[PDB]
DNA sequence: ATCTCCAAATATCCCTTGCGGATCGTAGAAAAAGTGTGTCAAACTGCGCTATCAAAGGGAAACTTCAACTGAATTCAGTTGAAGTTTCCCTTTGATAGCGCAGTTTGACACACTTTTTCTACGATCCGCAAGGGATATTTGGAGAT
DNA sequence: ATCTCCAAATATCCCTTGCGGATCGTAGAAAAAGTGTGTCAAACTGCGCTATCAAAGGGAAACTTCAACTGAATTCAGTTGAAGTTTCCCTTTGATAGCGCAGTTTGACACACTTTTTCTACGATCCGCAAGGGATATTTGGAGAT
């Protein structure tokens, strides 16, 4: 699964971020990195979930645990 | 006709940069998201609108860390990002020990 | 009927209006208005949330213009703080002329 | 109403509401919700002007959260205000670092 | 005036762990900012929970759901079980 | 048993927690069990710093608990180093390290 | 009487000693100018907002509970001095 | 007549300051920039000796973490000297601005 | 390989203090006990929306070919910051006196809250039509070659 | 520096769909009224903050010498990027299946409130003394020198 995160869209992502030139480990690692990233966010969002007794993950959910994180996201139910 | 090592990818952060679109393939971003879940909690639904809200928390998290990894690069007179640069990276933000 | 589907409430009129305002030639898309209605309750939030705070810090029990106006002294950077400051202070001192 | 004996677009009565409902304290004075009604006016305001401009400048007449992000990631201000804010589909200011680029 | 503080509880719990040691006067401030400081994100956090929740109420399940955001991992499994364990005993008596 | 802590099983006092609870406007009720879950937290957290502390007083030949030895316990553990991440515990100095490259060669 | 140049309070040797306790055992000549500035932004930011404390309770004095207020509010606890 | 090596004397000031708990810079002169700064805010401050007192503790601290990062950029870049440079990167990535 | 020597560490004395253990007398807060009341758990219900299914092409990802140019290694010298010395500035320490002002107190009350009836702003829902999307063409801005 | 060559920018035209205005109905805001308590103004006060002085000496500033670090210069193996070919799977489109979210109604009960009874925790003060912390002397580990 984690490597859905594929090599092309890495490259993509690195682009918009100014990359010019990408080291061939760097996509190793953005995916370890992204892994830890999801984990933290959607541990906080299940919970929140659980907390409410429903078995669905919400958006609000998710904005809460991003804002849990100090990482606020506009355009989803703020 | 060849375009000198460089140029093309100079070229690409001009088109990535001047669009919004998300840049990862939307299903695949999906199942890893539910790999993920599945390990915290099992027997979960999302809100397709959920997804949708990690995948943009998500790439805004790794281009910002693409910008501060270039940094490291370039302060290293380099022009090639490597782990080195991104483990920097997040140890000055804080996010590693 | 009977079953009444819910009931959403944002910001999107007064967002309008003020859009109104300012640029009567432009409009805005509904995910543009999302992002502007998760601003104005973020900012609500951040503000309440100072006051409440100066006022225990100062042991009472209301939250009066004067905790909004320095919640917002030090949430908001320089220019913004100033200018909000000037139109929460005038707002006032216009609604409290108005019987 | 009393946004009108105020001068606001911005309804102070929700906001009145809305601080009653949030547990900020015990109570809450009258001028209050005015002054927050203003502020959050004010701001909104502020973005809605350099979004407009940069909606015009892509040559739109319709404000779409890109518009969002240039107005302010390109306002050193606002920009220090939503530090710690994403927004949704708003990409990021074109920026090269000189060294990158060829002589 | 009356001044308030964790002194005496953080004492006791300093003689239970740690019989034969100690603790200066800063020490103890630096003590009481924690538990203050700790309280403050809980209660916080619960408060919200409630909020997004449309409760009126602060329960112990708040609390126990604020733990496991703010507390990291292991720190969060026993914490979470001593609360659990002490509401248990609480309501065996009265 | 009279007071609730003794009820609880605990050193915390659980009265003035529910107090703390009622006046700090976190919401309009305040149950029961709320403030005996919370001032198990608290006191179970501070068992956990002193524990670590207590013994980073022991390390350094001393008897009374300072500051450096709360930021020496704090900063040695993952855990609480992390819960603590943006915290300044005052006269506690930082842990002795040196990088590698600048040892002598 | 007025107060002028006070950053230079914060001497040489002084920065020096903070870098030693930040493990740093080479320091450029030009580091003491930085340091200076960045401490005097660092200064500006919390004296602002622990003014702004001290204002709002109609207080002249700065108490350490409000550059204590003025440090959380930065992200920045600290312990040791109330709260 | 006897000479440390250079660095040698650096390392052992290393050692000896990451030991100790004390502030490091000068009492009176830290209290006199508060003040100013203070005055340029509001005129007519006064200071509980606490409270400049935390803002020293305050400070020290900040600048003893920056320092860290700081080290961390030289090494980056294989050298064994901060510079001016190395703080700016490590300010930026804290996304500390002004 | 062996000696010299410097500063951090170990040792001795004296002594100040801030700590834990008292005992104290006592405001203020918790507990106890009675009662009023609204929150929310439960149980039953509708249907919004999440999951899923099946198929088919078009484009993305993968893999492969090549060599340009970048990172990594090496070498060296001008630069520069560390170490040590000398002079003496100005911080620290300690006691002093004066008073600006933080914090406690007390009555009079404005102003918020609570409850009830009246009025209306703003949410839900609806869809015509133009701003924007998508496709194809023509102009333009630059890179790579000679 | 000038002439061929892509790919992105611009122009044009026809389709697509969500802006944005409009209709309709209600929940929530405003109006009016009776009640009380947190807030405010004004009086009084002593903690501790500013201010000073004055003696002692630790630490800053300014200086010389030079070891060694930074970084400039040079080389090159090989890792990437660019372009081509190949293999694979994401996305789109039309629903039908039914989970579980969210609406509605309700009454037992848990928590608010307020008063009287009980006792916890704080502020004031004294004590044994081990724990430090400073002033003075010595021994010790190892960096640098012969
Ligand atoms: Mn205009
Ligand atoms: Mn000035
Ligand atoms: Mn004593
Ligand atoms: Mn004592
Ligand atoms: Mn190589
Ligand atoms: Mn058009
Ligand atoms: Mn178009
Ligand atoms: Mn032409
Ligand atoms: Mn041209
Ligand atoms: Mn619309
Ligand atoms: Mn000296
Ligand atoms: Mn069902
Ligand atoms: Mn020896």
């Amino acid at each position: 699964n984690i490597q859905g995160i594929t090599k092309p869209a890495i490259r993509r992502l690195a682009r918009r971020g100014g990359v010019k030139r990408i080291s061939g480990l760097i996509y190793e690692e953005t995916r370890g990195v992204l892994k830890v990233f999801l984990e933290n966010v959607i541990r906080d969002a299940v919970t929140y979930t659980e907390h409410a007794k429903r078995k669905t993950v919400t958006a609000m959910d998710v904005v809460y645990a991003l804002k849990r994180q100090g990482r606020t996201l506009y355009g989803f139910g703020g | 006709h060849r375009y000198r090592p460089g140029t093309v990818a100079l070229r690409e952060i001009r088109r990535y940069q001047k669009s919004t679109e998300l840049l990862i393939r939307k299903l695949p971003f999906q199942r890893l998201v539910r790999e993920i879940a599945q390990d915290f909690k099992t027997d979960l639904r999302f809100q397709s609108s959920a997804v949708m809200a990690l995948q943009e928390a998500s790439e805004a998290y790794l281009v910002a860390l693409f910008e501060d990894t270039n940094l490291c690069a370039i302060h290293a007179k380099r022009v090639t990002i490597m782990p080195k640069d991104i483990q920097l990276a997040r140890r000055i933000r804080g996010e590693r020990a | 009927k009977k079953r009444r589907k819910t009931r959403k409430e944002s910001y999107a009129i007064y967002v309008y209006k003020v859009l109104k305002q300012v640029h009567p030639d432009t409009g805005i898309s509904s995910k543009a208005m999302s992002i502007m209605n998760s601003f104005v309750n973020d900012v609500f939030e951040r503000i309440a949330g100072e006051a409440s705070r100066l006022a225990h810090y100062n042991k009472r029990s209301t939250i009066t213009s004067r905790e909004i106006q320095t919640a917002v002294r030090l949430l908001l950077p320089g220019e913004l703080a100033k200018h909000a400051v000037s139109e929460g202070t005038k707002a006032v001192t216009k609604y409290t002329s108005a019987k | 109403t009393r946004s009108s004996r105020a001068g606001l677009q911005f309804p102070v009565g929700r906001v009145h509401r809305l601080l009653r409902k949030g547990n900020y304290a015990e109570r809450v004075g009258a001028g209050a919700p005015v002054y927050l009604a203003a502020v959050l006016e004010y701001l909104t305001a502020e973005i809605l002007e350099l979004a407009g401009n940069a909606a015009r400048d892509n040559k739109k007449t319709r404000i779409i959260p890109r518009h969002l992000q240039l107005a302010v990631r390109n306002d050193e201000e606002l920009n220090k205000l939503l530090g710690r804010v994403t927004i949704a589909q708003g990409g990021v200011l074109p920026n090269i670092q000189s060294v990158l680029l060829p002589k």
